[PDB]
């Protein structure tokens, strides 16, 4: 029927002046456009059919073309920056927005989701739509007593394009429009469908990724004790963007780290810092060298929920970058700990693996670890231990690394190498 | 992460 | 000592 045909009949057919035979060429285009494989997207823009799409977004009478248009136009504001822009280009925003408000409930989605294309192809696009006043007809569209009365498909198309109006940064959203669809965004990270939980984490996680202020607003919301519960999820799709919301909070102030801490957070760690996903080890022992750079109070949060054992693991075995991490997470905890935290740490056995990764070509990693290195052995002059620390690192072969070190290109790393070389292994 | 886009059908 | 992103 309107299975395979070529731009060219539905350019003839959207060039008739018959409102039928545009739509069964606006619905053969959306076909092409919604096939498994290369979706001629250049094609249709070349043909000149975005300004015919968009002005059948505007087709109240026949609400058949407005969702095959919307749903065609959707498909190519999917595309690269230059085919959103085309849609963009078209004067779409202003006719979706509009569609947004339409009776039919497929239409409203398919122009939630177009939007949501337009808005997260960059920070620009993003800023446009949210100009032309998408946030409130969207809200609108949510403004129910209970979010379970929503089709799935649609709330999960609605959190997607709200998500996309908090991502991005250069710049960040407006902050009237965070404060206007946070209260909306909690709603649905407190949501149980498993891809609105998701995408409303991520969509929390864009809006932690900046100042301090930015943090302040989505902790003021309370939604931390959300994101740690979300943290304990079985879903990674849930745990990712958790655990990137909750890292990007434990960045900002004491506070706002405390807040993180009082929600039971290091309580997650545990298995976090295990995690069989990498990329999920990395992001928790980044969020873990965050949390050590914060107060002693918060350091004794650590070890009293056992993690130090845990970042010892980290370090004896994990990805390269999630070593990196551990010994970041080492240097801070060294440099802000109290002796009596320091002497824990040694006690956990975290002389050797340190001491072992000093043997990595990573410049940066090395220079990490003589500094805690340093810290320590600065503890162990106030306990005047340090004898016992150098045979430690004696026995560990660390000494030896550290000797070869003093001939590394870098000169810090050999500068602090020869340093702790003539001053705790020399006499 | 990928998802900044997405295309229906 | 907090990195951020
Ligand atoms: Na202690
Ligand atoms: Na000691």
């Amino acid at each position: 029927g309107t299975v395979n045909w070529s731009v060219e009949d539905i350019v003839k057919g959207i060039n008739s002046n018959n409102l039928e035979s545009q739509l069964q060429a606006t619905q053969a285009a959306r076909k092409l456009l919604s096939r498994e494989k290369q979706p001629p997207i250049d094609n249709i823009i070349r043909a000149g059919l975005i300004p015919k799409f968009v002005s059948f977004l505007g087709k109240t009478d026949c609400s058949p073309i407005q969702f095959e248009s919307a749903w065609a136009l959707t498909n190519i504001a999917s595309g690269t920056s230059e085919q959103t822009k085309a849609v963009v280009d078209g004067g779409a925003i202003p006719a979706f927005i509009s569609l947004l408000a339409s009776p039919h409930a497929h239409i409203s989605e398919q122009a939630v989701w177009a939007l949501g294309n337009i808005a997260g192809d960059g920070s620009a696009f993003r800023d446009l739509v949210i100009k032309h006043g998408a946030i409130d007809p969207l809200l609108a569209l949510l403004a129910v007593p209970d979010l379970s009365t929503l089709a799935c498909g649609y709330l999960r198309n609605l959190t997607w394009t709200l998500s996309n109006l908090c991502r991005n940064k250069n710049p960040a959203p407006p902050l009237d429009a965070v404060e206007q669809i946070l209260p909306t965004l909690v709603r649905l990270l407190h949501h149980n469908d498993p891809e609105v939980l998701a995408d409303s984490c991520w969509a929390i996680s864009y809006l932690t990724d900046g100042p301090n202020e930015r943090i302040e607003m989505v902790v003021k919301k309370g939604v931390v004790p959300q994101l740690v519960k979300l943290l304990g999820a079985t879903e990674l799709p849930i745990v990712t963007p958790a655990l990137r919301a909750i890292g990007n909070i434990v960045t900002g102030t004491d506070e706002q780290t405390q807040k993180v801490i009082d929600a039971g957070a290091l309580a997650v760690f545990p298995s976090l810092l295990t995690n069989p996903k990498t990329n999920i080890q990395k992001e928790a022992t980044w969020t873990m060298s965050n949390i050590t750079a914060g107060r002693q109070d918060q350091i004794q949060q650590v070890v009293n929920h056992g993690l130090v054992p845990f970042l010892v693991g980290v370090l004896s075995k994990a990805d390269f970058k999630t070593q990196k991490e551990a010994a970041w997470a080492i240097t801070n905890y060294t440099s802000g700990g109290t002796v009596e935290q320091i002497v824990y740490l040694v006690h956990c056995g975290i002389i050797e693996p340190l001491m072992n990764l000093l043997s990595a070509k990573d410049t940066k990693i090395i220079q990490v670890i003589l500094d805690a290195i340093s810290n320590i052995f600065q503890a162990a002059e106030k306990l005047g231990e340090t004898e016992k620390l150098s045979i430690m690192i004696e026995e560990c072969g660390g000494l030896d690394k550290i000797e070869a070190l003093q001939r590394h290109e870098n000169e810090s790393v050999y500068k602090a190498s020869l340093n702790l070389i003539e001053k705790y292994f020399s006499v | 992460p990928g998802g900044f886009k997405r295309r229906r059908l």
